[PDB]
Order: C-alpha cells, then structure tokens, then sequence
C-alpha cells in the first residue's frame, strides 16, 4: 500500500498552511464577530442590577 | 476594503461560539487569594498575558482537523489527514509548540518541571530520563495515533469491499439476496462508527493539546507587594 | 422637557435592539447606534482580552464582574452628566459628581 | 422584518479564502522537481521524440479497465537494457 | 560506552536546579547565573549608541526630499505622514517644522484621528510650539472626542504639558473620552510614565476630575512601574504623588506606587522620602488603614 | 410573539426549516400571549391616549 | 441622518392641537425604522455560480482520477456506502431540536436578553 | 434644555433612510495591524512549531533521499538494474 | 432561468410532502417510521452495488476471489488469476468479438 | 461637470476577458503531451528515482551564466549507452 | 497609502516642470529642442550598454568576437573560443579565486 507519500516537507507545508489560515480567519473575522455579539448580551446582563439602579437615582421623574 | 455584514443570531456563529466557550473552560483560571478588585485588576491582566491562547489554539485544531476529517467521509474525496505528513506534521508542530513556550518563560527551570512531585528525593535521578523519553514520544504518538485511524479506516474498508463484492459478483446480481444484504449492514455500519471516529479522533487530539500545553500554563501570581489592611 | 430626549433617545434604541437581537438585527445596525460599545468590544478582542469576561466567572469574581458590565455601558450616562455639567458652569456651579468629596 | 435585506446580498466567500487556495497550488505548482511521474530530459533530447515514445504506459490508465493493469497508450518498444 | 557513563552523571547535577534546596547542599554563594544574565545586558547596552554624527546625514536627506519646494509643493500632499517619519529619524529643524505647520493648517479639520495623533507627536520631538496650529487641533479634537482613543490622547496630552496650554473644554472633552469613551482597563497597557504625564496636566490646570482619577489609578501597578528605568520609576513616582496630594485623592492603588518606593528607598533622598511618608500617612487616614509591606514567601 | 419573530426569520425561510415551527419546540405562556395581544391594541397612538 | 427622536419632538411641537390625533400615525411611520424591500429576483450570484463550478470541477478531478485508479471499482462502490450516510443524516436529523441545542449553547441565545427597564427609563 | 449636540456620535436611533455600512474591525482594515498587535505578540509560538517541523520535515525528506541515492548507486556498481520491473 | 427554480419548488415537496411510508401505507407492516428508512438504505446500498457491477459485467475482477466463479465461465479470462496473461486472453476474445 | 462621477468607478476589466485567459491556459496546460523538456515515465520508475538524477542539465540553465552552457544540476552521471 | 500619492505628484513636475535643457541653459548650444531629446537617448543607449556589461565584466562571450580581446588577458577563459572548453577552464580559475 501507500505508506510514504512523494515529499514530506510538502505534506508539512499544506497542512500548517490551512492551519494558519484559520488561525487568521478565527482573530480576523470570526472572534471578533462573535464578541459583539456574545459581550453585548453578557453586559446587559451583569449591568442590568447596577445600571438601572444608577438611572433609578438620576431621572427627577419619580 | 468594504467588510460585509453579518446577521445576528446566524447558526454558524452560535455553534462557533459555543465551541470556543468549551475548549476555554478546559484551562480554567486559577482563583486568586485577594479579592477581586481595582487593586488586583492589573495584576489579573498581567496573569492573562503570561497565560497561553490555548483556548484560540485547541479550537483552531478541532476546527481544522474535523474539516479534514470529514472530507474524507465525501464522495469522491480523500481525507488529508490521511497523509503521513499532514497528519504526523500536526502532532509535531504541538509538541514544539509547547516546547517553545515552556522555554520562553522559565528557561533552564524547563527540564525542572519534568521532575514528578512527591518523588524522594534520591530515588528521582531513575526517574526523570524514561519520563524525558516520553514526553518526546508525545510528538509522535500524538499525530500517528491520528494518521493511523484515517489510514487503518480507509484501508479496512478497502479490502472488506472487495471481498464483500466477490458475492453478487459470483453468486449473481438478482440471484440471491440474503448473503449480500448481511454484509451490506456490517459495511452500512462500518461507515457509520467512522463517522464517529472523526469526530472522536479531532477531539481527542484537541484534548490532548489542552493537557500537554496546560502543564506549562502555569505562572506564579505577582501579587499586592504592599498592602493597606484593614 | 428639560432632558426628554435623552431618556426617550435610550428607550428606543434598548427597546429596538431587544426586539431584534438574535433574530435579524444586522451588526452594522449596532455599530451605528452604539459605537461606543463596539469601540470597547473591540478593544478588548485587540488586547487578548476577548475572554476576560469568562477569567472574571472562573474565579467567581462577582464584583468585579458586575463593574466591567457597568464599564462597558457607562458611557450611556455621558450626554446626561455633560449637560448637567454645562448647566452647573453657566451658573458658575460645580457638578457635585466632579468632585472628590462629591 | 430584515429577512428582506439579507436576501439581498447573495452567497460570498470567506474574506481570505483566494489566499488559501492560492498557497495550496503554489505547493502544488512550485515543487523544484519533476511533476508526478516525470522526468526531466535535455532540451535536445525533447525535441527529435516522437510524442508517442516520449510517454509511458502508466501514465495513462484506462478509465475503466475491462482487466486491472490495461494500459491506454503502448509507450516506446525500446528499452535501454 | 563512555560516552554515556560521562553523560549520566552531567544530567545529574542539572537536576538539582528546579528545587527549594531539597537536598542537604545546593544552593551556592558565587551565583555564576548572574555572569550570564550581565553577560547579555552588556550587549543591548552597546547596540543602544546614539550615532549621533549621523543625525547630520539624516539632515541631508531631508533637505534634498521635501525642503526643496522646486521638487515637490509641500503643501500638496500629506504633511502628518512625511513629518512623522522624518522627526522618528532624529530630523528636528525649526525653521522646516514651520513650513509644515502652514501647509498643514488648512487642512486640520480634515485629519483622521490617526494622523492629528501622529503629527501631534512629531511636534512633541521637534519641541516647537505653534499657538495657531494647536487651536486648531484642540478644535478638532473636541469636535470628535467620542473617536479619539487613549493610546493616542496620552501622546497627545504630553505634547500639551511639554509646552503650558491648556483650555478648560479640552481639559473636559479630554477626561470624558478616556474616562466614557474608552475601556476602563486601557490604562494598563498605557504605561506607568505616560500616566503621570497626565496627571501632573491636570493638576498643574486645578482641574478636579474624580471619575478620570479613579480610571487613571487603575493603571498604576508593580507589573507597570517594574518596566521603567529606575531614574525614569523616581521621578514617575514623585510627580504622581505630588498630584493625587494636591486634589486629596487617594485611591486603593497608591499602595502600589508607594511600595515601589519603600521596597528600593536607596535611590531617593531624605527630602523626597520625608513627602513620600507624609502622604502615605494622608492615605492611611483617607482609607482608614495601616501600611504594611508584603514580602514574598 | 418571540415564536412569531422567529418564523419570519431568514433562518425558517432555509430549506431544512421551511416547515418547521418555533412554537412546535417550545409552546408560548399564556402571559406571553396574552401581552402581545395587548401590544397590538396599543399599536394605534390615539386609542393609547384615551386609555392613558 | 438625524435621530428620529430629535424629529418626533420637533414635529410633535409644530403640530397642531386640532389635527394632533390625526397625524400620530403619520408621525409614527415618518420615525418607523427602515425595512428594505425585497429587490428583483435573481437566479444565482455570481460567486455562487464559481462555487459550483469549481465544486463540480473537484468532484471531476477526483472521479477521473478514481477510475484511472487501481481496484477502480472499489472506488466507486465507497462513495455510495458514503452517499447512503448522508441520507440518512438528512431523514433521521431532528434539525429542528438541533437548532435549539445550537441556540442554548451561546449565553447571547440560550436566554432573552435581559437589560433596562421600563420604569428606571420613564421620563416624567 | 437637552439638544442632540451633547449625543451627537454617541447615541443614535436605528436608521430610517438607508443602512449603513459596516464598521470594519482594525485587524480587518490592514493585515499589518494585526500581525503586530496580536499575532506576534501572542501566537508567534504557532509560528515557531510549524517553522520547526517544516524544516525537520525538509532534513528527514533530504535523509530519505539519501538513503536512495545509496542504494540506487549500489545497484548501479552491481550492474544490475536499479528497478525491478512495471505492471505493463 | 425559471427551469432552475422551478425543481427547487418540485424537490421541496418530496422532501416533505411526498413520503412512500404514508402513501403506500407501510405502518400497517413496520413496527416505527425510524427504523423503515434503515431497510430503504440497506436497499439502496444492495441497487448500487448491482447497478454499478451491471454498467459492465464482462470484466476481470481486482479483488480477489475466494474460489467462485461468476457464471459458466469459470475458465475465461475474467476468471484468470495473474491480470498479466489475462490482459492477452482477453485482447484475443475481445478482437474475435 | 460629471467628471467626480467618472472619478468613482475605478479601472474596470474588459468584460470578458476571463474567458480569453481561461483559453489560453487551457491550451498550455492540457497539451495532452509531454511538457516542454519532460518524458513520462512508469510509476514504479518515478518512486525510487532519486530527483538529483531525476533532473537534467539543460533544464536547468543558470540564471547569469559566466559562460555560455552552465548548468545548476550535474543531473545523473550515469548513462544508457 | 499617501507615500504612492506623493510620488504621482512628484512625477508630474518632473515630467513637466523639471526640464534640464532649459535649467543648463543647452539652447545656446543646441539648434533644435527635437534634436537635442535624439542625443540624449543615444547617450541613454551608450549608457545602459556599460552598465550591463559592468555589471558583470569577467565572463565569456556569447557572441562572436571578430578577433579582438577585452583587456590584458588575450588568452584566458574569457577569450576561448569553444565554450565547452572554456567551462573546463574557468571551473579552474573559480575554484582557486
């Protein structure tokens, strides 16, 4: 069967390349798509006790 | 120059997300004595940057390596990491990886944490050089253990098929049927358990690389050196 | 009517994020109505902070937790304290928040 | 409400994909050796063979063989023992 | 065969380094380790010469660039981009500095945030003031505040403590960006030196901020001031502290610039330490505490 | 409804959600219900201030 | 482009008392958040086009080279034990339940989202 | 009173005539950005493992190559032929 | 074109609407819908593998045998062992033919 | 007066001059021939080769010769007469 | 970026405002200005042929020299005239030098 195949620098090089084009593409374009999206819900959620409680002590309208 | 937009709540992101948050929670932080506050802020940053993106590094792996697993469950297509090469190309490129990071920060103190603790202390000169030979072994029994699951899969599939095709081939098309359908479900299910094996094998290799480079992870805190109490 | 608009201003914005977020609300919506938040966001992806967030739930760090969310949105406040600010200097007044015993 | 907008904007790559590929060939194209089953011969030699002797039967198998080893072209008579 | 029987017992005494002196005898008074540490400094301390003669070279080819105006109208093109360069190669002449501030002028109003950052530092090398100029820039600046980030105000806001001037709505539109507008943890990649920058700015203008105050403080730590030159660290250190004494602010992380100061006090004098305590003792009282130096172990 | 929102996303326009249902996974409480039916009635401003 | 806010208010004070009930609704679609309209059909993008090209160009590539290949018929018969796979994925797949488990796994999507309310934001 | 000059570029409505553009991330405005502020300062360890095994790969590739040429060069000097036969 | 868009409504119904299981009625005979679409893979796999050996019948086969013949021929050459003489065997029936 | 609405469209290809290069590549890449200096050869012939002898000589000219006829590669020194 | 916008400006005063013929005044000398732009390509030729060969002086030959030598050498590899002959010789000369 096939067991070594025709250079393996070759093989080495083709693999760490895809490898650091997705490393690029998670930094670049996927990371930080998902941060806008996950942190704006996450600090709506932990500021929800201390922000509308700061407001409640600015607005006169009470 | 222009960047497209994105919409909200996309299925991709969500599972990516999700991904992302896992492979994280397998390196947690270590809790600091101090309460958490605007005196130790910094100090919690500067622990982050002496911490490793193991959790951007594991998910790029699982990502990279179930990609190329699964194209070697298509039709027509051969999987990557059936290469000796590609697969055995990542396993080394992990363990120098580690290797690198280990040395940067604490240098010569690195073969100190090969050292295993609660060793006596006279009995562990024997000890060290198998324990040496085996975290060089990781490199390669990391990305074989990977290639042969892609290339002992394909080949038993290989050679099952052709004696699985003797049957029909001998006994006729629409002769008989009950000696073929038998095989065909052993086949149907051979295939099903690699599908398994993929995912299985990306995740094991992602695993592995969170416990190899987590043993290095590790960085004394550079707490208050002064203190107002009370 | 003093500082109607600001209030109405937040409402709306909320209130249309809400109804939309995680169903159809495109990113480029969020970045015009709130840059401020997408300019700290970002921030913390360019620094490696991308998981501070998830360092602060590992060691349980309520307070401080609570403080980076409050951060994060405290600029919401600003119109409202730099109005406040301008009406208390027109008077020759200062801001009681200002102050460091204020 | 939106779904109207996103309908707009049909299927696009990702940002950086032509990259990808085009390293993928590179490695593929610019091996510095001869290409699978090849050999390089001098310029001279190139140019007098016929095109017939200048392949080799391997290199041409059968898309579907009736017999495992069929062969599309016969390739050069003559050898060099 | 030998080759091993010599290379067993080498690794042996290697092994003994990774440890609290478990064994009866290790540790060891000459400390060659610290030969090895000076053995490379002395190396960086060489690459850092000056070249100082080649300044005057460096002139030349400004001058035959972009000073003669009959190769190129140096009010045409992009006076923050060829200045900023020019001044990061050392090339600090009034008199071109004064051709760039007039071409550029027209044209403020129309800079990205990056570019009024970058020229503003250019003037910061060059030491030259121009009143006109840095109207318009403050104009700039406070019409789009909300786009400016602290990386960029605090090289900014050096340039405006270099030379006194100061407006009191730029005092505000400046500590509302950085204190609402940008992340709250920005001042710890910011700098230590950078930070009393600001704080003398703002202290020497009276102008009492106690929210800017609050953010800045955060900055302020052993991992931030360690990275600076130990006469950079004094005289860090003695501006702070004559800054928060003057508004009376004295926040938890003060301990961490005092410590700085306790844990190496050789380096400053009776006079300077004598004030370093009395606002320790102001602190003590502000936060109802006593201090007391942690020791590692 | 939050389940009505959902079915008119692009996500239920796909192929593999074209019949399928938001509500069929998770079925809306009658608090949910009984406010959007209300939400709908103040829709028009000038019967909002009458009740107001 | 002005805050719609900013022109409610001011269309709101140049009204009329008269016909202030009657242009409510006006104002209220003049502040209406765009939706754009569905635009003219088309049948493929132009990436989408090169997509399928090259995809298919792909699968043409691998099957010739399949058939050329030793134990050719082999080959082939693999990639429609592969094939049944798929199939079955689509039948027995409740796409539906996954994409909920797919939702709940993000904290942004698992739960609604959480945040100011009504009455720290009334404005008397 | 409160006019919208104090929110101007810091609070906005949802947009009624068009929708805007995307804000571009900097890592995806230039690639040089993001190289030195997050890819060397953190990932350039990545860099280093796959630099490493490229050229290990590269030296085993070259003693593979001379295992070959050894062998070759024996059969040679043998005056055998150097292969042994093709499926044609 | 609209030919294009019209299979994409065509295959919507069959993919949903249009199932055998219901219109011929097989809950009567299988215990669950579940393990139905189990047996009509297997069957799939079964028409394949005999569609895929009918496209070319007379042909010598590259796996190895365990002692069967195909039909009466047991001694032709796609019953030959070594593909090397089967290849002229089969040129000499093959240019009869 | 149009003339800043000319300034926006930039420099634009000819509309169908992918196909005009997809044309010529085709007719230099599926020659269906040898490739300009190269013999096919058999499988088992290409495996255990190595590439030194692989190569030859005129395939291989020197991008600055000092003489005319230098070679990079000796190729192999082994011949078939 | 502004660096290649600079150079556009830069060239179009070169090409335009920076002419030599008029800066040295070449109208005294010169009959016509259309003949003065042939010398100064000829003189352009002459230039870029030195500079060629300089670039890389020691080498043989390629063309036929009608029996003329460069310099003091006359009889060196330079001068062979058979290049299969002079590879020999200058592989010699290299490895020494």
């Amino acid at each position: 069967m096939k067991l070594l195949p025709e250079s393996l620098q070759q093989e080495a090089a083709t693999a760490a390349v895809v490898a650091s084009w997705v490393l690029w593409h998670l930094d670049t374009q996927l990371l930080p798509t998902i941060m806008r999206e996950h942190k704006l819900h996450a600090c709506w959620a932990a500021a929800a006790k201390r922000y509308n409680e700061k407001l409640f002590k600015l607005n006169p309208s009470y | 120059s222009s960047v497209r937009d994105v919409k909200t709540g996309s299925l991709p992101t969500n599972f990516l997300t999700g991904v992302y948050r896992f492979w994280r929670s397998q390196n947690p932080a270590e809790k600091p004595h101090d309460p958490v506050n605007d005196r130790l802020l910094p100090a919690v940053v500067d622990a982050s940057d002496k911490r490793a993106s193991i959790g951007t590094w594991a998910t790029t792996f699982f990502c990279t390596i179930i990609s190329c697993n699964l194209l070697g469950l298509m039709p027509f297509n051969e999987a990557p990491t059936s290469g000796l090469g590609f697969a055995t190309g990542l396993g080394v490129s992990v363990w120098a990886t580690a290797t690198i990071l280990g040395l940067s920060k604490t240098g010569f103190k690195f073969p100190g944490h090969f050292i295993p603790g609660g060793t006596p202390w006279p009995m562990a000169f024997i000890f060290v050089p198998l324990e040496t030979i085996s975290y060089t072994f990781r490199a390669v029994s990391l990305g074989v253990r990977l290639w042969v699951n892609m290339l002992a899969g394909h080949t038993l599939l290989h050679i099952l098929t052709g004696m699985a095709l003797a049957l029909p081939f001998s006994l006729g098309f629409f002769s008989m049927v009950p000696a073929t359908f038998g095989v065909c479900c052993l086949l149907s299910a051979l295939v099903g358990l690699e599908y398994l094996v993929a995912v299985l094998q990306s995740g094991v290799f992602s695993i592995l690389s969170t416990v190899y480079v987590g043993e290095f992870n590790h960085d004394k805190f550079i707490g208050p050196a002064a203190k107002i109490v009370k | 009517e003093e500082e109607e608009l600001w209030l109405l201003t937040l409402t709306q914005q909320f209130k249309h994020i809400q109804k939309h977020f995680g169903i159809d609300l495109p990113h480029s919506v969020v970045a015009h109505m709130d840059p401020l938040l997408i300019k700290k966001i970002d921030w913390e992806t360019t620094n490696a902070l991308e998981d501070f967030d998830i360092t602060l739930d590992d060691m349980g760090a309520e307070d401080a937790k609570e403080q980076w969310g409050a951060e994060n949105l405290s600029h919401h406040f600003l119109p409202l304290i730099r109005y406040r600010r301008d009406l208390a200097r027109k008077n020759g007044d200062r801001y009681g928040p200002d102050l460091v015993n204020g | 409400s939106y779904s109207a907008y996103f309908a707009k904007a049909g299927f696009q790559f990702p940002a950086g994909l032509s990259a990808l590929v085009a390293g993928i060939v590179a490695l593929n194209v610019c091996t510095g050796r001869p290409t699978k089953g090849t050999k390089e011969i001098s310029n001279a030699e190139y140019n007098a063979t016929p095109i017939g002797y200048l392949q080799s039967p391997d290199q041409h198998p059968t898309a579907f063989p009736k017999v495992p080893g069929m062969k599309d072209v016969h390739g050069s008579p003559h050898h060099h023992h | 065969a030998m080759t091993r029987q010599f290379s067993a017992p080498g690794s042996h005494e290697h092994h003994e380094t990774p440890l609290s002196k478990v064994m009866p005898t290790v540790v060891s008074i000459p400390r060659k380790v610290a030969c090895l540490a000076l053995g490379a400094t002395k190396k960086v301390v060489c690459g850092l010469a000056s070249s100082g003669p080649s300044q005057n070279l460096v002139s030349t080819f400004a001058n035959k660039v972009i000073v003669e105006e009959n190769l190129v109208n140096v009010a045409e093109i992009d006076v923050p981009f060829w200045s900023y360069w020019l001044s990061s190669a050392g090339f600090t002449s009034k008199d071109a500095f004064v051709k760039f501030a007039e071409a550029v002028k027209p044209k403020v109003a129309a800079l990205s945030t990056s570019d009024i950052t970058n020229l503003t530092v250019a003037f910061k090398r060059a030491n030259y003031y121009d009143k006109d100029l840095f109207t318009g820039i403050e104009a700039n600046v406070s019409a789009n505040f909300t786009k400016f980030e602290t990386e960029q105000l605090l090289q900014i806001v050096a340039t405006f403590d270099a030379f006194n001037h100061s407006s009191v709505a730029f005092l505000d539109d400046v500590a509302d960006s950085i204190t609402y507008c940008n992340h709250y943890l920005a001042p710890v990649r910011a700098g230590a030196d950078e930070l009393a920058t600001l704080l003398t700015y703002y202290a020497k203008n009276g102008h009492e901020r106690a929210d800017l105050l609050a953010t800045v403080a955060r900055g302020f730590s052993e991992v931030s001031l360690g990275k600076l030159s130990a006469a950079q660290r004094k005289d860090t250190v003695l501006s702070a502290l004559k800054a928060f004494q003057t508004f009376g602010f004295y926040p938890e992380s003060i301990e961490a610039v005092i410590g700085a100061a306790l844990v190496s006090p050789a380096e400053y004098s009776a006079e300077e330490l004598k004030e370093v305590e009395a606002v320790k003792v102001a602190a003590e009282n502000a936060l109802g505490g006593e201090f007391v130096l942690i020791q590692e172990g | 409804t939050f389940a009505q929102r959902l079915n008119s996303s692009p996500a239920f326009s796909s192929f593999l959600l074209k019949r399928e249902k938001a509500e069929s996974e998770v079925p809306p409480s009658e608090l949910e219900l009984e406010a959007a039916q209300k939400a709908a009635e103040l829709e028009d401003p000038e019967v909002a201030l009458r009740t107001l | 482009e002005g805050n719609s806010v900013a022109g409610i208010i001011k269309s709101v004070n140049e009204t009329s008392g008269a016909n202030l009930l009657s242009s409510l609704k006006t104002i209220k679609a003049q502040a209406a958040p765009i939706y754009p309209a569905a635009a003219s059909s088309t049948g493929y993008s132009t990436q989408a086009k090169i997509a399928l090209f090259g995809a298919l160009s792909w699968i043409l590539y691998r099957a010739d080279g399949q058939s050329k290949a030793h134990e050719w018929i082999v080959d082939l018969n693999l990639n429609v034990l592969q094939a049944a796979w798929l199939i079955s994925f689509s039948s027995l797949i409740p796409f539906r339940a996954v994409y909920f488990a797919f939702r709940g796994m993000a904290p942004a999507t698992a739960s609604t989202l959480n945040g100011l309310k009504t009455f720290s934001s009334i404005s008397l | 009173v409160l006019g919208e000059v104090y929110l101007k570029d810091i609070l906005r409505t949802p947009p009624t005539g068009a929708i805007p553009a995307n804000v571009p991330h900097p890592f995806q405005t230039s690639f040089y950005t993001y190289a030195t502020k997050k890819l060397i300062p953190r990932h350039w360890y990545l860099l280093g493992g796959f630099t490493f095994t490229i050229t290990l790969y590269g030296i085993l590739d070259g003693l593979r190559d001379s295992g070959k040429k050894k062998a070759y060069d024996e059969a040679i000097h043998a005056g055998k032929t150097p292969y042994t036969a093709g499926g044609h | 074109m609209a030919v294009t868009s019209f299979l994409g409504k065509a295959f919507e119904k069959y993919f949903y609407d249009f199932s055998a299981y219901e219109q011929f009625g097989l809950n009567r005979f299988l215990s669950s819908k579940g393990q139905y679409v189990a047996l009509r893979h297997v069957g799939f796999v079964m028409v394949g593998v005999n569609v895929l050996l009918a496209a070319n019948f007379p042909f010598n086969p590259p796996f190895p045998t365990i002692g069967m013949c195909p039909a009466g021929w047991e001694g032709t050459w796609v019953c030959q062992a070594d593909k090397a003489k089967a290849l002229e065997m089969y040129k000499e029936w093959k240019k009869s033919n």
